[PDB]
């Protein structure tokens, strides 16, 4: 429904980026909210997905260790961290809304509402 | 130590007497129903095949603890058959089974691709898949590991909270009883027109001794008309016919 | 990680002709595709799901088509503002892009 | 759909039957030869013959079997 | 575990079920009236697969076969070399499976998940000392954990010697598995058996119901092996087949007119399936029938194939604008 994210920052290497991206109406008992990165001269790099419903999370293997993703029970709100910041992984990122479910667990497929970012550095 | 729904204990309880007591009149049961005999006859009858079921369920799911009830846990961990003869008796367990950042040892079955069929008890962790790519063993988008805990917290709803549920399930008198309600024997009395009880069976007849032999497990005999021919003995095994009284 | 290839790695055209962008799987994926328009100073966006599967809210100039493995990205006509970097995204991750310049 | 009707020697004697399919007009959902298609439905596992005798099991529309040298 | 080999191709033979596996259905006494029963029962007169080992050709039969609705199962020996049987789906160490295993020391009952020794086997040796037999192997399965049901009985020290000659032994078995209780029914005969079952009738007691809750869709028998030291002492090649034999056929739904003696035993049978006959005793409630025409049942034309043509809606209703709205 919503992908209400936080604003930038900078901060010294070896730090965790902690931010999140509230979501509202139903989409805590709904749709899931994944992360991806908009590093710069680069594509996007898709980070992961968290499931506040079953518990879950999905990682990409590029950021696995490095990416964790916490959430909270009301707001869906996607508290996404990067462990270890380097410098070099300057990057606007982002959460973005997986609009594809169902009650038979398909879940999700793909990708609907894109939230722009970020940008996070040291 | 009650069971994970998914994988719900049981135990068998034979060669004993009793407790069949209205016991759940303690109140300390959120309810309590029979499919079968009415909870006050339990601690009368005899049966021959007795086993309690074990296992901690959330509260909005006790309602499918039953024959013809249909949903997630009903058809995916736990099933009765619809022609079920038992008890269904269940309680809250916040005291044991909630804690304030979710109980989470306790497991259920969400994801599966058939039923259950009655008293089948799959404990299986294949991952579930549901999409045209195999995902195997991947855990996301088609595929999850089929079990999900679920945090059960003593402040939740009540929907929520964890219920122990017990069901106990029974055969009736349709071979040798190994379990009874209490009883107080009395001698026998053979000739003469005598109310009998032996293990069931209830009537007036005239006992006498039988030349019929029975097969070790028959416990008694019928006539066409479907009524008892001859009964053995539960004490000393005799077999002895029943006759009608004049 | 599901690995794609795209090609080429600039696509040269006029506005008003068609383009054609390619996306390639080392592993089938069955139709599970997206397709995505990037700009400078922005994220990409949506433009198909579902591999041919038009994205609400995108123009009718844009369609995909494959399965499997081999993979299309069509705009009919590309407009002077469509000269973007389009992506490819899998279940999981993305594609390596093909810029798309002006002949 | 229809009543079956099964013709029976007494089985002290013999254990051969002959089986009569009421609404079939053969178009029989079982077997074959031996089919004698009559006003009483088929036949199936007797002989027809062109004599003629006294009755002794009635079948319907003028035709009886019976048991003969076998 | 140990991959056995040397075998003659010996083909898959038939023999016929004649008018045996017809089991007690009950657990109440009844004698000298008919009775119309209705359960699984292996069907008169069919096609029962015939199985078996033998030396001479070195052939030993211990394949893995269906178990559909319940199975009919016949064991000839003198040999005591087919004994045990394993039930389960996959039969792989994924999901939990049921072994039956009667050895010298007990017979064991266990639900467990399994790792299968694919074609598993017990033994005995020969030893010069005393120039007798005695058991020397349990190859059977490499593994068992998460083990949710366990029986063990008492020791049964069987006659382990070679013996030869036509079979003197037969014990008749039923398994079927419903609403979760794996029902097991069985009886003893003497025999002079080589071939074919002979055509008698029987009806066999039940022995237990286990209280389980095992999904079974296939089993596999358990036969010992004979190892010697007039063999060579490699564990795959090493060994001699005996003589045994066994049949495998299965239930179906039947309804039997049953014939119950006087002291109850059921002493014949008829299969209402069989041909019109047979259904002519089934409708009369007897086996005798007199001269005459008697109706049986009714002829019916199944269905083949369905059909829905429904009307072609391709919108969906809009219940969304009802509820949720303000
Ligand atoms: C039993 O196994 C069959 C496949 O052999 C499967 O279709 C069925 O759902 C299984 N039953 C249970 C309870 O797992
Ligand atoms: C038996 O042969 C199969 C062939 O597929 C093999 O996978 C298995 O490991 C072999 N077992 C032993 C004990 O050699
Ligand atoms: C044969 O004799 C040996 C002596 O060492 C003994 O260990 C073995 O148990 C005996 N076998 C039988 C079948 O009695």
């Amino acid at each position: 429904v919503q992908l209400v994210q936080s604003g930038a920052e900078v901060k010294k290497p070896g730090s965790s980026v902690k931010v999140s991206c509230k979501a509202s109406g139903g989409t805590f008992s709904s749709y899931t909210i994944s992360w991806v990165r908009q590093a710069p001269g680069q594509g996007l790099e898709w980070m992961g997905r968290i499931i506040p419903i079953l518990d879950r999370v999905m990682y990409a293997q590029k950021f696995q260790g490095r990416v964790t993703i916490t959430a909270d029970k009301s707001t869906s709100t996607a508290y996404m961290e990067l462990s270890s910041l380097r410098s070099e992984d300057t990057a606007v990122y982002y959460c973005a809304r997986r609009a594809i479910d169902s009650d038979t667990y398909v879940e999700q497929s793909h990708f609907d509402y894109w939230g722009q970012g970020t940008l996070v550095t040291v | 130590r009650f069971a994970s729904v998914y994988a719900w204990n049981r135990k068998r309880i034979s060669n004993c007497v009793a407790d069949y007591s209205v016991l759940y009149n303690s109140a300390s049961f959120s309810t309590f129903k029979c499919y079968g005999v009415c909870p006050t006859k339990l601690n009368d009858l005899c049966f021959t095949n007795v086993y309690a079921d074990s296992f901690v369920i959330r509260g909005d799911e006790v309602r499918q603890i039953a024959p013809g009830q249909t949903g997630k846990i009903a058809d995916y961990n736990y099933k009765l058959p619809d022609d079920f003869t038992g008890c269904v008796i269940a309680w809250n367990s916040n005291n044991l089974d909630s804690k304030v950042g979710g109980n989470y040892n306790y497991l259920y079955r969400l994801f599966r691709k058939s039923n259950l069929k009655p008293f089948e008890r799959d404990i299986s962790t294949e991952i579930y898949q549901a999409g045209s790519t195999p995902c195997n063993g991947v855990e996301g988008f088609n595929c999850y590991f089929p079990l999900q805990s679920y945090g059960f917290q003593p402040t939740n709803g009540v929907g929520y909270q964890p219920y122990r549920v017990v069901v106990l399930s029974f055969e009736l008198l349709h071979a040798p009883a190994t379990v009874c309600g209490p009883k107080k024997s009395t001698n026998l009395v053979k000739n003469k027109c005598v109310n009998f009880n032996f293990n069931g069976l209830t009537g007036t007849g005239v006992l006498t001794e039988s030349n019929k032999k029975f097969l070790p497990f028959q416990q008694f005999g019928r006539d066409i008309a479907d009524t008892t021919d001859a009964v053995r003995d539960p004490q000393t095994l005799e077999i002895l016919d029943i006759t009608p009284c004049s | 990680e599901i690995v794609m290839t795209q090609s080429p790695a600039t696509l040269s055209l006029s506005p008003g002709e068609r383009a054609t962008l390619s996306c390639r799987a080392s592993q089938s994926v069955s139709s599970y595709l997206a397709w995505y328009q990037q700009k400078p100073g922005q994220a990409p966006s949506l433009l198909i799901y579902d591999a041919s599967n038009r994205a609400t809210g995108i123009p009718a100039r844009f369609s995909g088509s494959g399965s499997g493995t081999d993979f299309t990205l069509t705009i009919s006509s590309l407009e002077p503002e469509d000269f973007a970097v389009y992506y490819c995204q899998q279940p999981l991750t993305f594609g390596g892009g093909t810029k798309v310049e002006i002949k | 759909f229809g009543g079956v009707s099964v013709i029976t020697p007494g089985t002290n004697t013999s254990n051969q039957v002959a089986v009569l399919y009421q609404d079939v007009n053969c178009r029989v959902y079982s077997t074959g030869s031996n089919v004698f298609q009559t006003r009483a439905g088929c036949l199936i596992g007797a002989e027809h013959v062109n004599n003629s005798y006294e009755c002794d099991i009635p079948i319907g529309a003028g035709i009886c079997a019976s048991y003969q040298t076998q | 575990c140990v991959n056995l080999t040397t075998r003659t191709q010996l083909p898959p033979a038939y023999t016929n079920s004649f008018t045996r596996g017809v089991y007690y259905p009950d657990k109440v006494f009844r004698s000298s009236v008919l009775h119309s029963t209705q359960d699984l029962f292996l069907p008169f007169f069919s096609n029962v697969t015939w199985f078996h080992a033998i030396h001479v050709t070195k052939r030993f039969d211990n394949p893995v076969l269906p178990f559909n609705d319940g199975v009919y199962f016949a064991s000839t020996e003198k040999s005591n070399i087919i004994r045990g049987w394993i039930f389960g789906t996959t039969l792989d160490s994924k999901t939990q499976s049921l072994l039956i295993v009667n050895n010298a020391t007990n017979v064991v009952i266990k639900v467990c998940e399994f790792q299968f020794c694919n074609d598993p086997f017990l033994g005995v040796y020969y030893h010069k000392n005393n120039k007798s037999w005695m058991e020397s192997e349990f190859r059977v399965y490499s593994s068992a954990n998460n083990c949710t049901f366990e029986y063990v009985s008492q020791p049964f020290l069987m006659d382990l010697e070679g013996k030869q000659g036509n079979f003197k032994n037969l014990r008749e078995f039923v398994f079927k598995n419903i609403d979760g209780y794996f029902k097991i029914y069985s009886k003893h005969t003497p025999i002079n058996l080589v071939r074919d079952l002979p055509q008698g009738f029987s009806a066999l007691e039940p022995l237990v119901d286990l209280p389980i809750g095992i999904n079974i869709t296939r089993f596999q028998t358990l036969l010992a092996l004979h190892r010697s030291y007039l063999t060579p002492g490699d564990s795959s090649s090493g060994w001699t087949a005996g003589a045994a034999a066994y049949y495998v056929g299965y239930l179906q739904p039947r309804t039997f007119l049953l014939k119950y003696n006087e002291n109850g035993t059921i002493t014949d049978a008829v299969d209402c399936a069989l041909d019109p006959l047979s259904e002519t005793k089934c409708t009369l409630k007897s086996f005798t029938v007199e001269k005459g025409i008697y109706q049986t049942s009714n002829f019916r034309v199944q269905p083949t194939e369905s059909i829905v043509r429904f009307p072609n809606i391709t919108n969906l209703c809009p219940f969304g604008e009802v509820f949720n709205a303000t």
